[PDB]
């Protein structure tokens, strides 16, 4: 139990850096929000 | 003229209906119309 309370505690705590120093973690969900920023700006450049 | 209401106006024959205001949009001697992202006139020089 307390050796894995070790490990399992230190696990969560790679979590934080592996989000805060990579941008490409959430690389999905920053694509969902750019395709729909994408899909209504060019529906804008249309009416060129 | 009328500022900052809503108006139906004719500038020059470019028609439409806007809220004229004022702006520190700078143009060059030649340039008459300002235009947008979708073309739409956004921007014109009073000409009196
Ligand atoms: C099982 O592995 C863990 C680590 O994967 C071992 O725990 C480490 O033991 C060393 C001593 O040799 C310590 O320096 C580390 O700090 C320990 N890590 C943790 C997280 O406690 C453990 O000893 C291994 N058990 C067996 C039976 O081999
Ligand atoms: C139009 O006439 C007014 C006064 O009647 C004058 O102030 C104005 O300068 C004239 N228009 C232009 C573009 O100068």
């Amino acid at each position: 139990q307390k050796l894995i309370a070790n490990q399992f505690n230190s696990a969560i705590g790679k979590i934080q850096d592996s989000l805060s120093s990579t941008a490409s973690a959430l690389g999905k969900l920053q694509d969902v929000v750019n395709q729909n920023a994408q899909a209504l700006n060019t529906l804008v450049k249309q009416l060129s | 003229l009328v500022k900052n209401k809503c108006v139906n106006f004719n500038f020059n024959g470019l028609t439409g209906t806007g809220v004229l205001t004022e702006s520190n949009k700078k143009f060059l001697p030649f340039q008459q119309f300002g235009r947008d992202i979708a073309d739409t006139t956004d921007a014109v020089r009073d000409p009196q």
